[PDB]
């Protein structure tokens, strides 16, 4: 049926390559009534957004808005959430603040969020982690919601796991910090990982302090989830390069590279379910005055072009197509390899040395060791299969034995 | 450690506690 | 100094207007100029949030008042005021709801309130938990959403009292078949029902409760404060403890005292530098507001010297501040009262506590449950493991000595772990363990519960996982929950085995004692192992935990944590039969193959004169009836008797 395409992006893209997405998308001649449309929220305030959603409420009861943006933003996805609760309606989060994830959502809420949750970030961050045998981590949280929910998971991903892992003191970063109660906290973490669970702001104000403070060196590997990098065309300059990014979008996935995967996910359930409510467009008339068989809660299982996109109790992509990039050196994301719903698909299993990771680090204390195989030397085994790990007394051994002679 | 300072020889002192069973025979 | 307001009905209105024009600067010292206005709330929840966002973030307003009851989105909470202000750090006064869930600083960043939300509530009833010794209490909460945070909040708390309850799990939001929880909770400890479930959710455990006549004494109901308004008082039994806060109740006094904290706050916000208006939200306006954790600070983290209550000591987290309550009773809809939270510790007031029970004085709440699970746990000296002479019937022997042997109907595997994996046959036990129950259940009368448990551990935690988490396993994890607390066994009291509960007066200071076909400790041949010098003993018992705390025998450790087997008749009938060389155990076990077997040396070698206590839970009214049942046979001639018949028992 009719598919509202809402575009609240800064990018002025053409919306005029949108109305012709029906085609390739399951043309089916069962929806009638398809008044896609797309629109263009240039002013960023909620005011705006609430203006957009009474006016397209009362173009003959538009049902089913797909809403997305380019920056995620926490003033959006509390808006949509209330819409979705209010209106009832079956919103699509792509990208920005439609897909910020929260920490308690409403249970009659239909936000579904395109992405990664925090418990699928914690696990292929810890993954990461362990691939490369890093277990000296310390975890900064901060006033955001999804903090209590992380730290949980990481404390049961470190009970589960009997492998060794060093549970430094957790920073919290709720109140301002005034440089005189937080620098001696900072003082205090000697960990190689920095688990900067923080938002964008925050994190530029962290490596300003850790950089005027001497707390960059080239042993610190900082690393942020999605929430940090949510967007693919703005980078601060504080952020050196090698900052592990785990972000659930790039420029490859895009938003026409979602939007027709939710189109197709909606007429799908429109087709399927169909039979049981015949007017499924029925909305509010307006803004002013004004779940038994309707589409609220009967897409979470859809399975468009073979990826897994079923959603939990409250709307999220269990097994999301998210790309883990590294940020190079001329300030751009430089893509390491993804994720795939089965394990780890690390592309780049080979770590980079990153001597240098901002401008100002002339410390080159990066060496390299070469071993062969010797029979009264250290005998040449394999990792436990176990856990897909080993201990730190087993030193892991980048292999290069090939399957094949022929083979390269 | 000037009380528990002469007890180093000690023919039966920890073995003066198996009293309630047979000992070696 | 633009001051916003948003309310629904004309009565708050019109007293948001006078307490603003009237005792308005009264708070402090500094002569405040705040322009106050109020919004009408909308029936509808989009317009009066697009209301909102174009008047209130455009005025740059510093607080608002949200206390009206009828809400336009027909779930009793401003959701749309607060998802828009949240963003610029609005102090949203949501005293108009009591959700926990709302409260929490996780998904709300700026919320407070003056009214004390379920976490509250639940922190009262803990805390009138403590008075009166009620830590083995019943949660019936059927609500989910709040109801799972109430009983984190409370489980949480009984943690950290050093304790953990029973029953903290929820069944089914507004159900009707509980008959079956009421009529196990009619044999536990304390009959104390907590309910913070909402109108419907707790009438129906009411009545479900009216149904099968649970108005009896002890029954302690715990009750909110919107939980028994209208039709919930004839339901709820006559005598339930209302908990009522200063200024919840009339909405007047609320938003007075409301006002009276927003007008502190503002003033304490002037005491101090960095008086900053928030950013004004216009289309296109996307600022944070630069003085949000310091108002969060100020209001929550700091206290407050005036006001409205005129108390001090704020909590935390802006819910709501300790002070003084105004518990009232219902008996029969009255006008009495009973023991008031005054904040600090509750007060007894001038009548005392009333109780549906019938008296006036403490009920019979701290009951000594009847069924007491028995737990049977295989033991070397004691435990006698052997096929039954009759069907479900046991037959009492009497031995040479003045001791009667009694058999009890253990149900349990009838022989060990690698022989049969379980078994559910009523076969007969007799030993020291068996005769102190038989004497316990002659001397009190309670419902026992006797059953043989499969593995013969002791369930230390040297290399034990517990769900990735430090607790006990085998027969101990289910001591400290509370199912099987006494447990007939003499276990060893000599380390941090013992450090969570007490057990009884040592009956038994025999020890350990070691085997020989490492004659002495002082021997090389003990101290340092060997091929042949095996030592398979019970895996996971207090010598691993003396080998910890022992480090002397680094060397030794290696060949005994990879040589302790999980059962103990496989390793009895080895030492037995000249296959191992050193079993460290109870010296009545050596004694025994001693007497039964000549070409046995036996040296004995006990030098632990370690003591020997009944396990049993520390928070328990059953403890001291172990201690003076073994106080008794102490004085008494049952001592040696029963020391003749199993300790030194000879063929």
């Amino acid at each position: 049926l009719n598919i509202a395409v809402l575009l609240g992006h800064s990018h002025d893209v053409t919306e005029r390559e949108l109305r012709n997405l029906w085609g390739p998308e399951q043309a089916t001649g069962l929806p009638l009534d398809v008044n896609v449309v797309a629109l263009l929220m240039n002013r960023t305030d909620p005011k705006s957004l609430i203006t957009h959603v009474c006016d397209l409420m009362s173009g003959a009861r538009i049902h089913g808005l797909v809403f997305g943006d380019d920056t995620d933003q926490e003033a959006v996805a509390q808006m949509l959430d209330f819409i979705s609760s209010q209106t009832f309606i079956p919103i699509l989060g792509i990208h920005g603040g439609a897909s910020m994830i929260m920490a308690d959502k409403d249970p009659t809420s239909t936000f579904f969020q395109f992405g990664a949750s925090i418990q699928q970030q914690a696990t292929v961050m810890l993954k990461i982690m362990q691939d490369y045998d890093w277990h000296v981590f310390s975890l900064v949280t901060t006033i955001f919601p999804g903090y209590r929910d992380f730290i949980s998971f990481i404390k049961t991903t470190v009970d589960n796991s009997f492998v060794g892992w060093d549970m430094q003191n957790v920073i919290t970063l709720d109140t301002s910090f005034e440089d005189a109660k937080t620098q001696v906290q900072l003082k205090k973490i000697h960990s190689s990982v920095i688990l900067l669970y923080c938002s964008k702001d925050e994190a530029v104000l962290i490596l300003s302090e850790a950089r005027s403070l001497g707390l960059t060196g080239y042993d610190f590997f900082w690393i942020v989830p999605s929430l940090v990098s949510g967007n693919t065309e703005l980078i601060p300059k504080e952020f050196p390069s090698g900052l592990i990014s785990v972000s659930y979008d790039d420029w490859d996935y895009s938003l026409e590279a979602r939007v027709r995967d939710g189109l197709g996910i909606l007429t799908t359930a429109a087709s399927s379910m169909l039979e049981k409510f015949s007017y499924i467009p029925e909305a509010k008339a307006s803004c002013y005055g004004q779940p038994l068989h309707t589409l609220h809660q009967f897409m979470v299982n859809v399975t468009w072009d073979g990826k897994d996109l079923s959603f939990t109790e409250e709307g999220y992509q269990v097994h999301p197509r998210l790309v883990v990039i590294v940020l190079n050196k001329d300030r751009e994301w430089e893509k390491v390899g993804k994720w795939e719903n089965q394990t780890l698909s690390l592309r780049h299993a080979v770590w980079p040395r990153y001597k240098s990771f901002s401008d100002c680090e002339p410390d080159d204390n990066h060496l390299s060791i070469v071993t062969l195989e010797e029979a009264p030397f250290v005998i040449v085994e394999d990792i436990d299969p176990l856990t897909e790990t080993c201990v730190r007394n087993t030193v892991p051994c980048r292999k290069f034995v090939k399957i094949n002679n022929s083979t390269n | 450690v000037l009380h528990d300072k002469w007890y180093k020889v000690v023919p039966c002192g920890k073995r003066s506690f198996a009293v309630t069973e047979t000992l070696q025979m | 100094v633009n001051i916003g307001a948003v309310l629904s009905t004309r009565k708050h209105e019109q007293m948001f207007r006078e307490a603003v024009n009237q005792a308005n600067k009264r708070h402090g010292s500094w002569k405040i100029q705040l322009n106050a206005t109020s919004v009408t709330h909308k029936p509808n929840a989009i317009q009066m949030a697009l209301s909102v966002c174009e008047d209130l973030i455009s005025s740059q307003v510093y607080a608002i008042l949200v206390s009206h009851p009828p809400t336009p989105n027909d779930h009793f909470t401003p959701t749309p005021v607060s998802y828009t202000a949240g963003f610029y750090r609005i102090p949203v006064l949501g005293l108009t709801t009591r959700m926990s869930i709302y409260s929490d600083k996780s998904i709300h960043l700026s919320f407070l309130r003056t009214v004390p939300p379920y976490s509250h509530q639940s922190s009262v009833w803990f805390e009138m938990m403590r008075v009166y010794n009620w830590n083995h209490i019943i949660l019936l909460v059927s609500d989910d959403h709040e109801g799972r945070a109430a009983q984190k909040r409370l489980e949480t708390l009984l943690e950290e009292r050093e304790s953990k309850a029973e029953k903290v799990l929820q069944f089914d939001p507004g159900t009707k078949n509980v008959t079956a929880l009421l009529m196990e909770a009619r044999e536990l400890e304390a009959r104390v029902i907590i309910l913070s479930a909402s109108e419907d959710d707790a009438a129906t455990v009411y009545r479900a409760a009216a149904m099968l006549n649970m108005t009896g004494s002890g029954y302690v109901w715990l009750v909110g404060e919107r939980e028994i308004s209208g039709n919930a008082l004839r339901y709820a039994p006559d005598g339930i403890i209302g908990l009522q806060l200063i200024n919840g109740k009339n909405e007047s006094a609320h938003i007075s005292d409301a006002v009276g904290v927003v007008a502190q706050a503002v003033h304490e916000l002037l005491e101090k530098e960095n008086i900053t208006d928030p950013p004004r939200g216009c289309v296109g306006n996307t600022n944070i507001w630069k003085t949000g954790p310091l108002f969060k600070r100020v209001l929550m983290s700091s206290k407050y010297a005036d006001g409205v209550t005129g108390r001090v000591e704020f909590n935390e987290d802006g819910d709501r501040k300790f002070a003084n309550y105004s518990i009232m009773n219902l008996q029969n809809r009255k006008l009495v009262q009973v023991g008031i939270y005054n904040g600090t510790h509750v007060i007894p007031n001038d009548r005392k506590i009333i109780w549906p029970g019938g008296e006036t004085e403490k009920p019979r709440g701290y009951q000594m449950s009847t069924r007491l699970k028995i737990v049977t746990i295989h033991q070397e000296p004691f435990v006698y493991v052997k096929p039954t002479m009759s069907d479900g019937t046991c037959k009492e022997e009497f031995t040479v000595n003045g001791d009667p042997v009694k058999k009890v109907i253990c149900t349990g595997p009838n022989d060990t772990s690698p022989g049969s994996p379980r078994h559910t046959v009523p076969q007969c036990c007799y030993g020291f363990c068996i005769d102190l129950l038989i004497k316990l259940a002659r001397t009190m009368n309670f419902t026992y519960e006797v059953h043989l448990v499969a593995d013969g551990k002791f369930g230390t935690q040297e290399r034990v996982n517990n769900s990735n988490k430090k607790e006990w396993n085998g027969m101990m994890g289910e001591l400290l929950s509370g199912q099987a607390d006494m447990i007939v066994a003499p276990l060893t009291i000599n380390n941090e085995r013992a450090q969570y509960i007490e057990f009884s007066k040592p009956f038994k200071y025999q020890g350990l004692t070691i085997l020989v076909k490492i004659t002495g400790i002082n021997d090389p041949r003990l101290r340092n192992p060997s091929d042949k010098f095996i030592y398979a003993t019970v895996k996971q018992s207090s010598v691993d935990i003396y080998f910890r705390r022992q480090v002397e025998l680094s060397t030794m450790y290696r060949h005994m944590e990879k040589h302790n087997y999980e059962s103990a008749a496989e390793a009895i009938q080895a030492v037995r039969d000249n296959k191992l060389h050193a079993f460290i155990w109870d010296s009545a076990v050596l004694e025994f193959e001693a007497s039964q077997k000549c070409d046995l040396v036996t040296t004995g070698e006990l030098f632990f004169r370690s003591g020997f206590g009944i396990g049993m839970r520390k928070d328990s009214p059953w403890k001291q009836n172990v201690s003076l049942s073994i106080l008794k046979s102490h004085e008494n001639g049952f001592m040696e008797d029963l020391d003749k018949t199993w300790v030194r028992y000879q063929e």
